[PDB]
RNA sequence: GGGACCGCCAGUGGCGAAGGCGCCCGGCUGGAACGGGUCCGACGGUGAGGGCCGAAGGCCAGGGGAGCGAACCGGAUUAGAUACCCGGGUAGUCCUGGCUGUAAAGGAUGCGGGCUAGGUGUCGGGCGAGCUUCGAGCUCGCCCGGUGCCGUAGGGAAGCCGUUAAGCCCGCCGCCUGGGGAGUACGGCCGCAAGGCUGAAACUUAAAGGAAUUGGCGGGGGAGCACUACAAGGGGUGGAGCGUGCGGU
RNA sequence: UGGAGGUGAUUUAAAUG
RNA sequence: GUCGGGCUCAUAACCCGAA
């Protein structure tokens, strides 16, 4: 038939972390992110740095029968930032060049309403 | 070795409940079938039902059994996608939502979210009227129906037209949904 | 390992620290992805109907005001 | 103390809150001799 | 398993004396507007003394502790860095019973009554008219009470205020009398404590303070320009000996 | 035409006369 | 640490060479 997964995009300000399971998601696939690719801390973040490691981890998933995949995209959250990192889209973009079919694509950063207190006091980083 | 590894696992077929048609929505992979029970899937109603309107609908199976390579499910909950209720949601109108504890005919428990989208700001009072009418037609409808019955007619938007008709006479309306299903209790 | 001509078709803008830079439109001539229209940052000067030697054809610079 | 909303003002002299912390040390020391 | 908090809708929108108040359902309870050929019959205003309420923080007893985080412990930055930045972290932040009575507690504008052009939004109640899917629905006009904006007479040093007055008039209470010394010293009352309320003198000084003007400047914004600016380049000076000018001796 | 509010952000170091 | 030169309107910081 169609053996279909999921990928799983994690996407901040400092890294990216692109994660491909089964449909379920109980069973990892592949997984790399920033650090793995480059050796910079600076770079870890970059499109191309996403570029990368959305390829290396294709690669990993069509190597053992994985057509398709859905998307779940999402920033940090919580307390913390609630818009991606700048490496998302182009990591999104890097899984269908490489050879797998996309099916839907949603957002699933995590929102409270109404949590915990942020860090940095009432006053906020001072720079 | 961690090839090696992989290659023990085999592929099992997961199945959708009995009153949802019993089709195959998937495959997962394992070494012991042990390790498959309780595991979820997550489907839309245009996949079991083809139908390029109800793409938005998203259900939730979770596996109890398993015989052979096959995989059988339990319906577990349901909910509406973020970015549909997200372009419902506007300024100028009013949003009313209800959160109800239910029991089936037959020993169900069931926690309900249901939504209504006002066309223009109304007052409290208003909205209140509303949100008891909601809740009326729900605890009728969960004395009347069984499990499968009730969860059929939620999905489908049946028991959100009869709330639209019955809260029409307090305030035209723009939306009535029925904005997610998780169970809760089972029979003995 | 030879690269990818592609053909300037439109000229964009001047950016970079010291306006060393122009960016285009190029439309891809071999490979791949032949028949795209992708935009690129270049460094010298450049006109309609030059051709340049792209190394890979996925980066695509950001749209400047 | 009493409101002087005019020494407030930074043309000129060091902040307020920190004039009358220093005054309340100096008070305080003055309280504890007296005991003695 | 746990403790705190209720996103979007949300509106110079609503309620309250002020401080303050936002998930849903049920019970108890305070105040106001509108409608009123209902009742009482000046029963009113202000208010020295006196009384009650009063953010955050702090204190005294007993609980609780997710997240955050004075003090403190480490990593950096720097000439130094007792900080700003990063990794941890006690009190506290939460609940029950008390004490403390302080804020740019600011509408920096005490409260009651009469009068003095308009225009235009919005919230609650009432009236009239027209629509209507017959809805506790929609549109327009008018009265009363709240809540914004523009503005006439008048006011003001001006900024500006202008029927929500900082305008003209009838009341009562509180406060001020150049800048500092000083909200200090001494005396008293209150508080467990930290602290609160009350509050001078010797001496010193020609301004201090307010609103607005023209420039100059900004590690503020926008537009424009130069090989004594850069970018892309070609040739060099700075090291040696010597010509010549300057400092010093 | 001109105004009043709210939420986000702000790429090292740089004392003195 | 000493001496000399850079950078600055100038001083401190900072950079270079030397004994
Ligand atoms: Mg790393
Ligand atoms: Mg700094
Ligand atoms: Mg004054
Ligand atoms: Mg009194
Ligand atoms: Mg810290
Ligand atoms: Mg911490
Ligand atoms: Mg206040
Ligand atoms: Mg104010
Ligand atoms: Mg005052
Ligand atoms: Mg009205
Ligand atoms: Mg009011
Ligand atoms: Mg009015
Ligand atoms: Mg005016
Ligand atoms: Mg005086
Ligand atoms: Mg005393
Ligand atoms: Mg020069
Ligand atoms: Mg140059
Ligand atoms: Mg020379
Ligand atoms: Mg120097």
């Amino acid at each position: 038939k169609e053996k279909w997964g999921i990928a799983h995009i994690y996407s901040s300000y400092n890294n990216t972390i692109i994660h491909i399971t089964d449909i379920t998601g109980a069973e990892t696939i592949s997984r790399w992110s920033g650090g793995m690719v480059v050796k910079a801390d600076r770079d870890e973040p970059s499109p191309y740095a996403a570029m990368l490691a959305a390829r290396r981890a294709a690669e990993e998933a069509l190597e053992k029968g994985i057509v398709g995949v859905h998307i779940r995209v999402r920033a940090p959250g919580g307390s913390k930032s609630k818009t991606p990192g700048p490496g998302a889209q182009a990591a999104i973009r890097a899984l269908a060049r490489a050879g797998l079919k996309i099916g839907r694509v949603e957002d699933v950063t995590p929102i409270p309403h109404d949590g915990t207190r942020p860090k940095g006091g009432r006053r906020g980083r001072r720079v | 070795a961690a090839k090696d590894k992989w290659k023990l696992k085999q592929w099992y077929v997961i199945y959708a409940p009995d009153f949802f048609g019993g089709v195959e929505v998937g495959l997962t992979p394992a070494d012991d079938p042990e390790k498959v029970l309780n595991r979820v899937v997550e489907v839309t109603l245009k996949d079991i039902t083809g139908d390029f309107l109800k793409g938005h609908v998203k259900l939730y199976f979770q596996v109890y059994d398993v015989k052979g390579q096959n995989a059988y499910t339990k319906f577990k909950g349901m909910k509406l996608a973020r970015s549909y209720i997200r372009s419902l949601v506007r300024r100028r109108t009013t949003r009313i939502d209800g959160i109800f504890n239910i029991t089936t005919k037959d020993g169900y428990k069931l926690r309900v979210m249901a939504m209504v989208i006002a066309a223009r700001r109304i007052q409290t009072s208003q909205e209140r009227a509303i949100r008891k009418i909601m809740q009326e037609i729900i605890y009728k409808k969960a004395e009347e129906l069984n499990f499968k019955d009730f969860v059929l007619e939620a999905v489908n938007g049946k028991i959100a037209a009869e709330i639209a008709k019955e809260a029409k006479k307090i305030y035209p309306l723009k939306k009535a949904e029925i904005r997610k299903i998780k169970v809760l209790g089972e029979p003995e | 390992d030879e690269g990818y001509p592609a053909e300037v078709i439109e000229i964009i803008g001047r950016t970079g620290t010291t306006g060393d830079v122009t960016q285009v439109k190029v439309r891809i001539l071999e490979g791949r992805d032949k028949g795209r229209v992708i935009r690129r940052n270049v460094r010298g000067p450049v006109r309609v109907g030059d051709i340049l030697i792209l190394r890979e054809t996925e980066r695509e610079a950001r749209e400047i005001k | 103390m009493k409101r002087r909303p005019r020494k407030w003002k930074k043309k000129g002299r060091m902040r307020w809150k920190w004039i009358k912390k220093r005054i309340r040390r100096l008070k305080r020391q003055r309280k504890k001799e007296r005991g003695l």
